[PDB]
């Protein structure tokens, strides 16, 4: 940048300290540019990623909550006054042609629960019960399809969303401060505007805004992939959105024309060729996970069964009081 | 200028110019046919579910002996499973009234029941993914092809740079490889449609093209993009000339720009970038889920000639 | 009897005598699990289409 | 402008009339009633003999042939597995039945089928048009 409002232009931060004689390597994740590399010599950069996009991965649920009340609404108490009715339908068809069983008839039809009655004598109930049968199994496969539509049922996709392209308030941009993407930004002209909007919200470190990221300050983040991948991976609640834009690889950055400039560019390639890196990423990057996030929801979280098994719980309860209702019936009638 | 890769071999004769694609060792596997989980989907249901059914099925053995007090010993669970996995099974029912009420509450904990698990399996059985049976060069099917019915079937060209990183990291692999040369990448394609060919190993960016530009899009590479050794290409220039130092200037002002995603038109887009149960015979773990308890009826069978002793 | 079986469902029915006619009730609940098998498939296909 | 393409047939399962995995739907199942009939004949006998089938097949198909329950209870047990085995397999035939029912050309200008010419494709409009 042009400092000292004057005709001066010094190099902030590593690189200045690499030009002013502080150092004569530098070995971290330092990118390749073609500002950088005007009178800096690099070296066969490491690795090879891109830019990426970060940003937070949200809730959605599983339908656990619908324990057996999908449509609750709807799923009538209509069909048991329905229930009621033709069994009184079938006892007057029955009595004007087994008379107060009717009802432990039926529910035994509905159930499929060979509950120990008698079929009815006369046809004309006959006839009604085929199709209540068939009307109970057009019932329980609606409700067999309706459960499977609840078990078998979209994020920003690259520069080219206008939810970053054309700017708005209600989405924050930011990257750190002085970095390779500041200087991609500003080097472009139809991304400008975009950066005028960058202006205003960027940070300093990554890891200040890849806290920001989970506190829903800040809706998403620009950085490399080999950062940001890794970071998916490990503190995993947040999640990245594919394409890559600026592909390069860190680089070394030595002093100009040092002695080294033919030895370490050896070195690297042959750290390539015999598999170091391959085990030195096994034992740093990709040594850890919590689970890969490809939108899946065919999985358990069955953990919990509270709202189907508190019918029964309360059955259980319920019964031995209506046992000694039915029996002191019994005594009395 | 061209197709060319970056290695050491010859970096030691020629200089070379900044890292232009990059590229790397890849493999491309068979077009195999789509495959199931190995297993039926026993995950975990066992969890919590499998648990709770027991303990809250046995609790009612007490109104089962209330009801009679108001048959339990064997026939309560006997009945107790009938209506839970959907048979009319000829059971006896409980006697009177008061015994209809639970049973009646069971089969609606079985209507919930069987069509909450048909669901989840229904979920889980259209939307899972194929997985990938032949995983980096490390396996034993990339190491010496000893125990397989007939073995695997490398393919590679050979004269250029994979031939000479093989032969310094894997010398008996390059020499069973030996007999498996090809000709042409066209005609290892047409080598791996006959059968011909089990795998072939090349470059990552033509094996990446091809993938994209083949008649149909059925199973390409293994994983997604894993290379063994990540290298670049690159332009060959004259040894230390003074005109290597602008185009590693000029290339990176390229890299500044954004005219390789303005050129990718012609460049690396295609079709298809990742974009039957006669396999069935998976069911071998419930198999093994019927015969142990084809043993156990056995060991049952043994404990009972207790009374023999009692 | 043959309706009770092709819809799921144990109402209270008399088998007939004979396991000579249980051949056809035994063919008859193999349609009837192909049966209500396809059309909760079809339907199940339907409505999420 | 537009372009103009000639739909595919793609097909229903239809013929697959009870047989989707006829391969692998296997009579290897019934030979696995038949033995398991064996068994349970058995232990039955050296602790209802010869209707030990028209009981199993009853078991199976959700039909009540009219038989009894085995007097030992370690046919019992195997019949509490066997039912579950065969809410598995009914279950399963569900799920690969939907998953037969449940289950790309070209697009613009911008197609490497159209944009990078080839042979396997054949192009053309009106001649002295506008296109």
């Amino acid at each position: 940048e042009r400092v000292q409002n004057s005709n001066k232009k010094e190099w902030n931060g590593m690189m200045g300290e690499l030009l002013s004689g502080q150092a004569d390597m530098i070995v971290a994740p330092l990118t390749i540019n073609n500002e950088r590399a005007q009178y800096i010599e690099f070296s066969k950069p490491f690795k090879y990623q891109g830019l990426t996009i970060l940003v937070k991965k949200e809730i959605p649920r599983s339908t656990l909550d619908s324990f057996m009340q999908p449509f609750q609404s709807t799923l009538w108490l209509l069909v048991g006054l329905s229930v009621h009715v033709v069994a009184v339908m079938l006892y007057l068809l029955d009595r004007f042609s087994t008379l107060s069983s009717a009802m432990w008839f039926s529910w035994g039809v509905l159930l499929n629960s060979g509950i120990g009655e008698g079929a009815p004598r006369s046809f004309s109930a006959r006839i009604l019960g085929m199709v209540w049968a068939g009307f109970a199994m057009i019932i329980v496969a609606s409700y067999t399809a309706n459960l499977a539509a609840f078990l078998v049922l979209e994020r920003i996709t690259g520069i080219n969303d206008p939810r970053l392209r054309n700017p708005s308030d209600k989405f924050i941009y930011a990257t750190v401060k002085q970095s390779s993407v500041d200087i991609y930004f500003r080097r472009q002209v139809e991304l400008s505007t975009m950066y005028r909007h960058m202006e205003k919200h960027n940070y300093e470190s990554a890891a200040e805004a890849i806290q920001a990221v989970r506190d829903n300050k800040l809706h998403a983040f620009i950085w490399d992939s080999a950062v940001l991948e890794f970071e998916a991976s490990q503190k995993c609640d947040l999640v990245t959105t594919g394409e890559l834009f600026f592909r390069s690889g860190f680089g070394i950055g030595m002093r100009k024309d040092s002695p080294w400039k033919q030895q370490v560019s050896l070195s690297i390639l042959k750290s390539h060729e015999n598999g170091f890196m391959e085990d030195l990423d096994k034992t740093w990057v990709r040594y850890q996970e919590c689970d890969s996030r490809s939108n899946a929801p065919a999985t358990l979280t069955c953990e919990n069964m509270a709202g189907v098994f508190m019918l029964v719980a309360g059955g259980i309860v319920a019964g031995i009081f209506l046992i000694f209702i039915e029996i002191a019936y019994k005594s009395r009638a | 200028v061209g197709s060319l890769t970056i290695n050491e071999e010859r970096s030691e004769v020629v200089d070379f110019s900044v890292p232009f694609i990059e590229t790397g060792i890849s493999v491309m596997v068979s077009r195999s046919n789509g495959t199931v989980s190995p297993s039926a989907f026993l995950e975990p249901f066992s969890a919590c579910v499998w648990v709770m059914m027991f303990v809250m099925l046995l609790i009612v053995s007490a109104v089962a002996v209330f009801v009679f007090e108001y048959v339990t010993i064997g026939k309560a669970i006997w009945l107790l499973w009938g209506l839970v996995f959907n048979n009319s099974v000829p059971v006896q029912n409980p006697k009177g009234t008061t015994s209809k009420i639970m049973v009646s509450v069971w089969a609606f904990f079985a209507v919930i029941f069987l069509a909450s698990y048909t669901a989840n399996l229904a979920a889980f059985m259209i939307q899972e993914e194929y997985v990938d049976q032949v995983s980096g060069l490390s396996d034993k099917k990339f190491q010496r092809p000893n125990d397989f019915s007939p073995p695997f079937r490398f393919g590679t060209v050979p004269n250029g740079s994979t031939e000479r990183n093989i032969r310094n990291n894997y010398a008996e692999m390059h020499a069973y490889m030996g007999k498996f040369n090809q000709r042409g990448v066209d005609d290892a394609l047409l080598s791996l449609k006959t059968g011909k060919l089990d795998a072939f190993i090349y470059d990552a960016a033509v094996l990446n093209y091809m993938a994209g530009r083949d008649e149909g899009c059925k199973l390409v590479t293994i994983g997604s993009g894993k290379v063994f050794a990540s290298t670049g290409y690159g332009i060959a220039i004259q040894k230390d000339s003074g005109w290597k130092r602008q185009v590693d200037l000029a290339i990176l002002q390229l890299f500044g720009d954004g005219e390789m995603e303005e050129l990718e038109a012609l460049w690396l887009t295609g079709i298809c970038h990742n974009e039957s149960q006669l396999d069935i015979d998976n069911m071998a773990g419930v198999f093994y889920m019927l015969g142990a308890a084809m043993a156990l009826s056995l060991i049952t069978f043994i404990s009972e000639h207790l009374f023999y002793w009692q």
